[PDB]
C-alpha cells in the first residue's frame, strides 16, 4: 500500500492498516480463535472474520504484539532497504512509516508504495528482531556513517 | 522490549543467539515449560531473549538440561523395568 | 477488413484514450510520439532524440512531455503549431517590414525559419510597432543573440507558443524550474472530477479554449432564446435573424447524464441556463465534467498556509482540516461495470433466473424474481448481483439425490453456484442495468421489462421531437400570420392542424403555408418509418460472441471520499500523500476567526525551485480580499451604486493591460448577478510569459485590506498561542489525482 | 510460504495449531526447471 | 447529546514524592489538548505560594 | 480569591452571529478560558441538521425527475445545508410539496409545530414546468458532531445524506484590556460567534461551561448457586424457605422451577419478596436446568 | 403430467410402512406453502392433491372470521349474507385459485421438503413402534447424549428419547 | 482543578387525512363522500352498519372499505367528540 508518515512513532515500530492486518493474519487469528473455544471447526472461524465481529479486533491485538514485520520499497537497492518493525494498528488505509527510516528507504511521501511481508516460523521472527529489527539498522554498512541522521 | 543488545553481549556471535533463543523459545511453546522470569504476557520470543539477558540461558545450560532430563527419563523407564 | 481493422484495432499508435478531465482528451489527441511503426524503440535509443533541439521552438513543447523510460519520445505539439501542406510543422509570426510590425500572420517552417531572423515575442514597442530599443534579443539560425532595431524581418505573434496546452494554464510558469513545470502539466493531466467543480482563481485566461474547443460541454450551434431547461434536455428557440426558411426549427440538446467514462469517473452534463435567457452563436450551454460557466476547473481551491506543524507534513505530505471533507469538496463519483455472460456448456446451457441452491432470504431479498439487482439497490462488499446456476451434475444419485429431478420439467436440477458478486471490497449503488439477448433466446420478465421501459422512453422522445417541432412550426405561422389578412379573433376558434386555408392570396405566405405543410406531412410520415425503425431496433437480438445467451451489465456507482492515503497536488510540482485529516480546532487560525484548511510543508520550495506556487497563493488571497469585500458590501443590502464603484475599481488596477472594462453599460441588473458570481472571489487571468508582475499583486492587495506582504500572524489551535514570525497564508488551487489508496492498498 | 505445497499445507495446519514450525521441503518449481532441462538432450539428476 | 465519555485516571505512576507521572484515559476526540493546555496554563501560570 | 467570570454582554449585532462577553478576569486566565470555550463549542454542540430524504418518483440518488433542472444529487446537497431548529423531540419528519414554475424555496416545508425553519429564503431546486412537482419527505434530528452515511435505508427508496450536525461556523476570542471595578491588571473576554441559528448564544457559552466542568470532574471534589442458602445476604427465614424442600445449595434452588415453589405453602408471602429480591441479581432462580449438581466448570478436580 | 411426477415419489429410499397418501399430501402442502412464501395475499395454501391421475392442484384459502387481519384470507358473516349466511363464523372456506410458478430452487426445496417428508417417512416409523406393542418393556442403545434428553437407537432404523425428568 | 472549577460556577393519521388520499380509486373515496364526508375521522365517527344501510356505498365500494379496514386505520367502530382527539387539539 501507498506510505505516509505518522510521526508519532518510535523507530522500531510502524502503522499498519486494520484490514491489511486482518488479512495477512488470518491463520494466527484462525488459531487465535480455535484456542480460545470460543469455535469449533475452521469454518466457523472463517465466517467470523468474513463478517468481522466486535470480538476478533482483539484477538488482532493479541496475534500483532511481539510479531515483527519486513517493510520493503520497491527498488530495494542495498540491506536497508528491508526492515523489520512491529505493527501499530491504524484506522486507515496506508502505512505509517517513521520519518528518520525514510532516508534510509530513498522513501519520500510523494506518491510511494511499500510491501509488506510476514515471518511465519518462529527463527524468522527472531531474525526479524535480531538481525533485521529498524533499531539494529542505524549505521549504513558501506562506510561509518549513520543512517538514521535527521533529514 | 526495543533493543537485543545485552543478549549479544552475553552471546558474542550474534547468530548463536538466534539458535539458542530458537531452541528456548520451543521449549516453552510446544513442550510446556514454566518461564523462568515472570513475563507480562509476552509472546515466547520476548521471554526466550529475556531469560537470555538474565544470563540463566545459553547453549551450555539446554544441553546440561537436555541430558540431564533425558537421562532421567531413561533412568525412570529403567527403574520402571528393573 | 482485416488489415484496417488490425490497423484500428491493435496498433502501436491506435491507443485507447485516457479519458478522465476535459484536459486529458485535448492533450492526449494533440501528441506527437516518436514510437511505433517506422520510428525507433524505447529500450534501444537512445541519447540525441531524447533532447530538445533548437528548432522545437513554437511547434513543440519543451516542457510537456512523460518523465519515465520515454522522455522526449512522447512529446506534445504546441499550442499555435499547424502542419504543413506536406507535412512538416509551421508556426504563425508576424512580418516585421523595415521599421513596422505589420499585423499580418505569415506561416513559417522549420527550414525557412532559419534563414530569416526572428524577433522575440516579449519586446517592447510604442504604438506602432517601432521596437523602442535600440538593441532587441533575436534568433537567427538555431542561435540566440542580440540584434539591432530594424534588421528584424519576424515577431513572434503571442507570449503563449512555445507551450503547449497542458503547461500553459499553469498561472506563473515564467517563475518554476522547468523539472517542476513538467511535473505539475503532467500531474494536471492526471486529475480526476470532484463532486461539483469551483473554477481557479488564478488561470491563464486558456480555460475557455480548452473547454469550448474540446467536447465535453454543450455548446450552442444556432443563438436564440432558452424555452425549456430540464437536467435531461435543454430547448432553444432559434432567432429569426439566424434562422432557416423551411424546418421551422427549434433545437433540443439531449445531455449525456451519468455514464462510465474510461477511467471509471462520472462524465456528467449539467445545464448552466436559466429559462428565457439569451444565447448567443458559440456559447456554452451545458457545463461538462470539471467545468462551470465555460470554464476549465479542475481541482478545487483551498486555503492552505505555509508553516511545519508537528511532523505530519514531513516529506512532501499534506495536512488538511476535517473542514474540507464536511463540506463534501472532494468527494469524487466512480462507477464500476460488472458484466456477466450466459454461456452455453455441457449438460446444457445456464440459468439465470433466481431459484438458486444453498442461498436463503438474506441474499434474494436483494433480488427480484428474475435474478437481476434491482435499479437502486444499495448494495455492499460480495453480495449478489446477478444469481447465475450451471450444470453441477447429477453424478451420484441418491434416494432424493436421483428424487424428483425426474418430478420437475426442468433438468439442471441442484445446480453449481456461479453467481456473479460485488468483488471484496466496494460499495456502491446499481443506477443502470443492461440485458443483451442473442436472438432465439427466450425474453425472461424482466429484459421484457427493460424492452417495454426503453420501446416506452423511445416512443415519449419521438413523440416529444414531433410536438415540440410542431409548436415551433405553429409559432411560424403565428409569426407569418402577423400581417397580411391578419385574423385577431377568428385565429383560435378552429382547430390548429388548419392554419392554411384562411383568408390570403397568393403571395410569399401562401407559398410559405405550403412549404410548412410539406414539412409537416415529411414529420408525420417520418415520424411513422422511425417509430417503426425504433421498435425493430428495440425488438431485435444482437449478434454476440460464439455460444452466448444473455449479457447482464450491472454499473455500480461508488462515491469515494478522501482519507489519510490519497494524493494531492497543486499545479506546479507540490505532491504528496495527505497524512492527517485533522479536526477542525487544531487548524491554525489567524485573528479573524477563520481556520486554513491545509498545512503544506515550506521546505518544499529552496531545493525544488518552484516559487510560483508562492506568487499563485499571494495572488489567490488578493482575489479572495476582493471577494471578501464584495461579500461585505452586498451582504449589507447596499444599492448597485456602490457596487458599481467598487467593481470597477477592481477591473481597472493595473499597468496598461488588455481588459479595459466599464460597468456603464450593464445597466443596474447584471451588476447584482455578476456581483452574485463574484462573492466566492474574483477569478484573474494571468498568462503565461506575460503576467502579473509582483507591484500588480502588491496594489491589488492594498485594495482590499490585506496585509502587503501577504503574511498573517497565525495563532495556534492546540496551545492557543501566537506562532512566531509571520506565516504565509492564501489560496491555492489543489488538485485531487486518481491514484487513491483504495485501490492500491 | 511460495512454492512447497505439501511444506504449506503443514505450515498452515501447524499455525493454526500454535506450532511455529515449518517442514522445508523442495520448491516444485526448481522439479518444473528439472523438467525443462531434462526435455532437452540433456540429463540433470540429484546425487547420492 | 450531552452525556460524553467521562474519565477517570487510571494510574499515578510516580517516582519520588516530588514527582509523577498521571494518566487520563478515555477522553472525547480533541478534549485531552484542551484539558492538557487548561491544566498547564494553571499551573505553570497562577498558583498560590510562597518564596 | 480569584474574580469570577459573569456574562456581561450579549451584543446580537447579526441575525447569525453574536458577541458575548466575559468580565472580569485575572491575567492568564483570557487565554485559557478563550482557548477551551473556543475548542469545546467548535468541537461538540447540539444540531438539528437532517438525516434522511425520500423524493417520491427517484429510486436512487443519482437519477434525474423530469420537471426541475438540477439533479437529485444536487438537491440533496441543498438539503443538506438546511438550517433548522426542533424543539420538543429526538427525530422529526417534514414534507414537501410544491407545484408550479419558480423555485421551490425552503419556506414551502409544511412545518409541524414545534419545528422552525430559521432561513426561509433557502433556495431547494427549481421547477420548470407547469405540471411538474416535487413532493418529498424529510427527516431531520439532532446529533453532535459529523455523522457520515459510511458508517450508519432499509428499503430501496430512502436517501441517506451526510449529517454535519454543527450549528456553529467561527468562534473567535479576542482578549482586551478591562477599565475600572478600581483594580487594574484585569482581562475582557469578548467571544464573536458565528451560528447558523440554531443556536442561542448564551445557551451556547452555557453547554460548553457544562461539557467543560464535567470534563473536570474526574479529578475534581455459578458462585451463587455454589453458595450455600445460608450463606446468602437476606435473613434465615429466606433460607429456610427454600431449606424446608430438603435444599441445602441455591444450585438446587436453581433446578427447580419459581412456578414448582410456588406451588408449595412452605414459602411464605415474605420469603416471595426475598426470593425476588434473590433473583433481581439474576444468578439465582433464573429458571435453568441441571444434570443433577455439576456443570462443566465444577468439575471434581 | 411430465411422467417424471411418478419416478421421484417411489425411491423407495427411506419411506414403506407409513402412510403413502399422506405424505403426498404432506409434500403437497409444502411445495403450496412455498408458493404462498413467494406470494402476496397473507392467506392460507391448500393443495389439492389426486390419488387416480396424480397431477393436482392450488388453490388459495378465504378464511372465514369476525376480524381483519390476514386481509386476502379476511372475510365476515355480512359479506357472507351474499352467500346467504351459508358460512359460519371461523372457517377455512376456500374460494380463490392459483397456477404455477418454476425455479430450479422450487423444486430443490419442493426435494429438500420431499426429503424431510420422506425422513417423515424415518420418524412415524418410530412414532408407532413404541405403541406397537402396548406399553412395552423395549430395550434401547444411548446413540447421543443431548441436553436433558437421552436419544437412543433401535432395530429397523428406530428412534428413542429418553426424558431426564 | 479547583481553580478552574470555581472559575466556572456562574455559568453551569390515517383519520386525519381525506378520503381522497386514499391509496384506492376515487370511487371508493365518493361513496364515502357522498354521504358530505371529507374526513376518515368522520367515516369512522360512522359505524360500518350505518353505512351499510345506505346504498349510497356499492358492492365494489364494500370490498374497497374492508380493503381500507384490513389496514385497522379506519372504521374500528369508534366514537369521537365531534373531530378532534386530545392529541389532535387545536395548536
Amino acid at each position: 500500500s501507498v506510505i505516509t508518515v505518522g510521526p508519532y512513532l518510535r523507530l522500531h515500530q510502524c502503522g499498519l492498516p486494520k484490514k491489511m492486518a486482518l488479512e495477512l493474519f488470518k491463520p494466527f487469528i484462525y488459531g487465535k480463535l480455535e484456542l480460545r473455544g470460543l469455535a469449533t471447526t475452521i469454518k466457523a472461524a472463517k465466517k467470523m472474520v468474513e463478517r468481522e465481529e466486535a470480538v476478533v479486533w482483539d484477538i488482532l491485538d493479541e496475534v500483532i504484539r511481539e510479531h515483527p514485520v519486513l517493510l520493503n520499497r520497491a527498488p530495494t537497492l542495498h540491506r536497508l532497504g528491508i526492515q523489520a518493525f512491529e505493527p501499530v494498528l491504524i484506522e486507515g488505509k496506508a502505512i505509517q512509516l517513521h520519518p528518520l527510516v525514510c532516508a534510509a528507504y530513498n522513501a519520500d511521501f510523494d506518491g510511494d508504495q511499500m510491501a509488506v511481508h510476514v515471518p511465519l516460523t518462529l527463527e524468522a521472527q527472531l531474525e526479524a528482531r535480531a538481525l533485521m529489527m529498524s533499531t539494529n539498522n542505524i549505521l549504513s554498512p558501506a562506510n561509518g556513517e549513520p543512517i538514521i541522521v535527521p533529514s | 522490549r526495543v533493543t537485543v543488545q545485552d543478549a549479544v553481549e552475553k552471546i558474542g556471535n550474534r547468530f548463536d543467539l538466534v539458535l539458542v533463543a530458537a531452541r528456548r523459545a520451543r521449549q516453552m511453546q510446544v513442550g510446556g515449560k514454566d518461564p523462568l522470569v515472570p513475563e507480562e504476557n509476552d509472546k515466547t520470543t520476548v521471554i526466550a531473549l529475556r531469560e537470555i539477558e538474565e544470563g540463566l540461558i545459553n547453549n551450555q545450560i539446554l544441553d546440561v538440561r537436555e541430558r540431564q532430563e533425558q537421562q532421567e527419563q531413561e533412568a525412570a523407564e529403567l527403574q520402571a523395568v528393573t | 477488413s482485416a488489415a484496417v481493422k488490425e490497423f484500428f484495432g491493435s496498433s502501436q499508435l491506435s491507443q485507447f484514450m485516457d479519458q478522465n478531465n476535459p484536459l486529458s482528451e485535448i492533450t492526449h489527441k494533440r501528441r506527437i510520439s516518436a514510437l511505433g511503426p517506422g520510428g525507433l524503440t524505447r529500450e534501444r535509443a537512445g541519447f540525441e532524440v531524447r533532447d530538445v533541439h533548437p528548432t522545437h521552438y513554437g511547434r513543440v513543447c519543451p516542457i510537456e512531455t512523460p518523465e519515465g523510460p520515454n522522455i522526449g519520445l512522447i512529446n506534445s505539439l504546441s499550442v499555435y503549431a499547424q502542419t504543413n501542406e506536406y507535412g512538416f510543422l509551421e508556426t504563425p509570426y508576424r512580418k516585421v517590414t523595415d521599421g513596422v510590425v505589420t499585423d499580418e500572420i505569415h506561416y513559417l517552417s522549420a527550414i525557412e525559419e532559419g534563414n530569416y531572423v526572428i524577433a522575440q515575442a516579449n519586446s517592447n514597442l510604442d504604438e506602432e510597432g517601432h521596437f523602442v530599443e535600440d538593441l532587441v534579443t533575436c534568433r537567427s539560425k538555431g542561435e540566440s543573440s542580440l540584434f539591432s532595431r530594424d534588421q528584424v524581418d519576424y515577431m513572434d505573434v503571442s507570449t503563449q507558443q512555445v507551450v503547449s496546452v497542458g503547461a500553459s494554464l499553469i498561472p506563473f510558469l515564467e517563475h518554476d524550474d522547468a523539472n517542476r513545470a513538467l511535473m505539475g502539466a503532467n500531474m494536471q493531466r492526471q486529475a480526476v472530477p470532484t463532486l461539483r467543480a469551483d473554477k481557479p482563481l488564478v488561470g491563464t485566461g486558456m480555460e475557455r479554449a480548452v473547454a469550448v474547443d474540446s467536447g465535453v460541454t454543450a455548446v450552442a450551434k444556432r443563438g436564440g432564446v432558452v424555452q425549456y431547461v430540464d437536467a435531461s434536455r435543454i430547448v432553444i428557440k432559434v432567432n429569426e435573424d439566424e434562422m432557416y426558411p423551411g424546418e421551422a426549427g427549434i433545437d433540443i440538446y439531449n445531455l449525456t447524464k451519468y455514464t462510465r467514462s474510461n477511467q471509471n469517473t462520472c462524465i456528467n452534463q449539467m445545464p448552466c441556463v436559466s429559462l428565457g435567457e439569451p444565447v448567443e452563436r458559440g456559447d456554452v450551454l451545458a457545463d461538462g465534467p470539471s467545468t462551470d460557466l465555460g470554464e476549465l476547473a479542475l481541482g478545487q481551491n483551498m486555503r492552505v498556509a505555509f508553516m511545519p506543524w508537528n511532523g505530519y507534513n514531513f516529506e512532501d505530505s499534506i495536512l488538511v482540516s476535517e473542514r474540507v471533507v464536511q463540506e463534501d469538496r472532494f468527494t469524487t463519483i466512480h462507477i464500476q461495470e460488472l458484466a456477466c455472460v450466459s454461456r452455453d456448456t455441457k449438460l446444457g446451457p445456464e440459468e439465470i433466473t433466481a431459484d438458486i441452491p444453498n442461498v436463503g432470504e438474506a441474499a434474494l431479498s436483494k433480488l427480484d424474481e428474475s435474478g437481476i439487482v434491482y435499479i437502486g439497490a444499495e448494495v455492499t462488499g460480495g453480495d449478489i448481483l446477478v444469481g447465475k446456476v450451471t450444470p453441477k451434475g447429477e453424478t451420484q444419485l441418491t434416494p432424493e439425490e436421483k428424487l424428483l429431478r425426474a418430478i420437475f420439467g426442468e433438468k439442471a436440477s441442484d445446480v453449481k453456484d456461479s453467481s456473479l458478486r460485488v468483488p471484496n471490497g466496494v460499495s456502491g449503488t446499481v443506477i443502470d442495468v443492461q440485458v443483451f439477448t442473442r436472438d432465439g433466446v427466450e425474453k425472461d420478465k424482466r429484459a421484457l421489462e427493460i424492452e417495454e421501459m426503453q420501446l416506452k422512453q423511445a416512443k415519449k422522445d419521438l413523440s416529444e421531437e414531433l410536438q415540440i417541432l410542431e409548436a415551433g412550426l405553429f409559432s411560424r405561422i403565428r409569426a407569418v400570420l402577423v400581417a397580411g389578412g391578419v385574423e385577431a379573433e377568428k385565429l383560435d376558434k378552429l382547430p390548429r392542424d388548419r392554419w392554411l386555408e384562411l383568408g390570403l392570396t397568393d403571395e410569399e405566405k401562401q407559398n410559405q403555408l405550403e412549404q410548412l405543410a410539406e414539412q409537416y406531412d415529411e414529420l408525420k410520415h417520418e415520424f411513422e418509418k422511425k417509430l417503426e425503425a425504433k421498435r425493430r431496433k428495440i425488438t431485435q437480438g444482437d449478434d454476440l460472441a460464439p455460444g452466448v445467451l444473455k449479457i447482464v451489465k450491472v454499473y455500480l456507482a461508488v462515491k469515494r471520499r478522501i482519507q489519510p492515503g490519497d494524493k494531492m497536488a497543486g499545479r506546479h510540482g507540490n505532491k504528496g500523500v495527505i497524512s492527517k485529516i485533522n479536526p477542525i480546532e487544531d487548524m491554525p487560525y489567524d485573528e479573524n476567526g477563520t481556520p486554513v484548511d491545509i498545512v503544506l510543508n515550506p521546505l518544499g520550495v529552496p531545493s525544488r525551485m518552484n516559487i510560483g506556487q508562492i506568487l499563485e497563493t499571494h495572488l489567490g488571497m488578493a482575489a479572495k480580499g476582493i471577494g471578501d469585500k464584495i461579500n461585505a458590501m452586498l451582504k449589507q443590502q447596499q444599492e448597485v451604486a456602490k457596487l458599481r464603484e467598487f467593481i470597477q475599481r477592481a477591473y481597472d488596477l493595473g499597468a496598461d493591460v488588455r481588459q479595459k472594462v466599464d460597468l456603464s453599460t450593464f445597466s443596474d441588473e447584471e451588476v447584482m448577478r455578476l456581483a452574485e458570481n463574484l462573492r466566492k472571489g474574483m477569478p484573474i487571468a494571468t498568462p503565461v510569459f506575460d503576467g502579473a508582475k509582483e507591484a500588480e499583486i502588491k496594489e491589488l492587495l492594498k485594495l482590499g485590506d490585506l496585509p502587503t506582504s501577504g503574511q498573517i500572524r497565525l495563532y495556534d489551535g492546540r496551545t492557543g498561542e501566537q506562532f512566531e514570525r509571520p506565516v504565509t497564508v492564501g489560496y491555492m488551487y489543489m488538485l485531487k489525482l486518481n491514484h487513491l489508496v483504495d485501490d492500491k492498498m | 510460504k511460495s512454492d512447497d505445497v505439501n511444506g504449506r499445507t503443514k505450515m498452515y495446519k501447524n499455525i493454526v495449531d500454535g506450532n511455529h514450525q515449518m517442514e522445508p521441503g523442495m520448491p516444485e518449481s526448481f522439479n518444473v526447471l528439472l523438467k525443462e532441462i531434462r526435455s532437452l538432450g540433456i540429463n540433470i539428476e540429484l546425487e547420492d | 447529546v450531552t452525556e460524553f465519555l467521562k474519565p477517570r485516571l487510571v494510574d499515578i505512576e510516580q517516582v519520588s514524592s516530588t514527582h509523577a507521572k498521571v494518566t487520563l484515559e478515555p477522553l472525547e476526540r480533541g478534549f485531552g489538548h484542551t484539558l492538557g493546555n487548561a491544566l498547564r496554563r494553571i499551573l505553570l501560570s497562577s498558583m498560590p505560594g510562597c518564596a | 480569591e480569584f474574580l469570577k467570570p459573569r456574562l456581561v454582554d450579549i451584543e446580537q449585532v447579526s441575525s447569525t452571529h453574536a458577541k458575548v462577553t466575559l468580565e472580569p478576569l485575572e491575567r492568564g486566565f483570557g487565554h485559557t478560558l478563550g482557548n477551551a470555550l473556543r475548542r469545546i463549542l467548535l468541537s461538540s454542540m447540539p444540531g438539528c441538521a437532517v438525516t434522511e430524504v425520500e423524493i417520491d418518483g427517484v429510486l436512487h440518488e443519482y437519477s434525474t425527475k423530469e420537471g426541475v433542472q438540477e439533479d437529485i444529487l444536487e438537491i440533496l446537497l441543498n438539503l443538506k445545508g438546511l438550517a433548522v431548529r426542533v424543539q420538543g423531540k429526538d427525530e422529526v419528519i417534514l414534507t414537501l410539496n410544491k407545484s408550479g414554475i419558480g423555485p421551490v424555496t425552503a419556506a414551502d416545508i409544511t412545518h409541524d409545530g414545534d419545528v422552525e425553519i430559521v432561513k426561509p429564503q433557502h433556495v431547494i431546486c427549481h421547477l420548470t414546468d407547469e405540471n411538474a412537482s416535487i413532493s418529498m419527505r424529510i427527516k431531520v434530528q439532532r446529533g453532535r458532531g459529523y455523522v457520515p452515511a459510511s458508517t450508519r435505508e432499509r428499503p430501496i427508496g430512502r436517501l441517506l445524506v451526510d449529517a454535519c450536525y454543527s450549528p456553529v461556523e467561527r468562534i473567535a476570542y479576542n482578549v482586551e484590556a478591562a477599565r475600572v471595578e478600581q483594580r487594574t491588571d484585569l482581562d475582557k473576554l469578548v467571544i464573536e460567534m458565528e451560528t447558523n441559528g440554531t443556536i442561542d448564544p448564551e445557551e451556547a457559552i452555557r453547554r460548553a461551561a457544562t461539557i467543560l466542568a464535567e470534563q473536570l470532574e474526574a479529578f475534581v471534589d455459578d458462585p451463587i448457586l455454589l453458595r450455600p442458602v445460608d450463606d446468602l445476604e437476606l435473613t434465615v427465614r429466606s433460607a429456610n424457605c427454600l431449606k424446608a424442600e430438603a435444599i441445602h445449595y441455591i444450585g438446587d434452588l436453581v433446578q427447580r422451577t419459581e412456578v414448582e415453589l410456588l406451588k408449595t405453602p412452605n414459602l411464605g408471602k415474605k420469603s416471595l419478596t426475598e426470593i425476588k429480591d434473590v433473583l433481581a441479581s439474576r444468578g439465582l432462580s433464573l429458571g435453568m436446568r441441571l444434570e443433577n449438581w455439576p456443570p462443566a466448570s465444577i468439575a471434581d478436580e | 403430467m411430465n411422467k417424471e411426477i411418478l419416478a421421484v415419489v417411489e425411491a423407495v429410499s427411506n419411506e414403506k410402512a407409513l402412510p403413502r397418501e399422506k405424505i403426498f399430501e404432506a409434500l403437497e402442502s409444502a411445495l403450496a406453502t412455498a408458493t404462498k412464501k413467494k406470494y402476496e395475499q397473507e392467506i392460507d395454501v391448500r393443495v389439492q392433491i389426486d390419488r387416480k391421475s396424480g397431477d393436482f392442484d392450488t388453490f388459495r384459502r378465504w378464511l372465514v372470521v369476525d376480524e381483519v387481519t390476514q386481509p386476502t384470507k379476511e372475510i365476515t358473516l355480512e359479506a357472507a349474507r351474499y352467500e346467504d349466511e351459508s358460512l359460519n363464523l371461523g372457517d377455512y372456506v376456500e374460494d380463490q385459485i392459483e397456477s404455477v410458478t418454476f425455479d430450479r430452487i422450487t423444486t430443490q426445496t419442493a426435494k429438500q421438503v420431499i426429503v424431510q417428508k420422506v425422513r417423515e417417512a424415518e420418524r412415524a416409523m418410530v412414532v408407532d413402534q413404541f405403541r406397537e406393542h402396548e406399553g412395552e418393556i423395549i430395550t434401547g442403545v444411548v446413540k447421543k447424549v443431548n441436553r436433558d434428553n437421552i436419544s437412543l437407537d433401535l432395530g429397523n432404523n428406530a428412534e428413542a428419547v429418553i426424558l431426564r425428568e
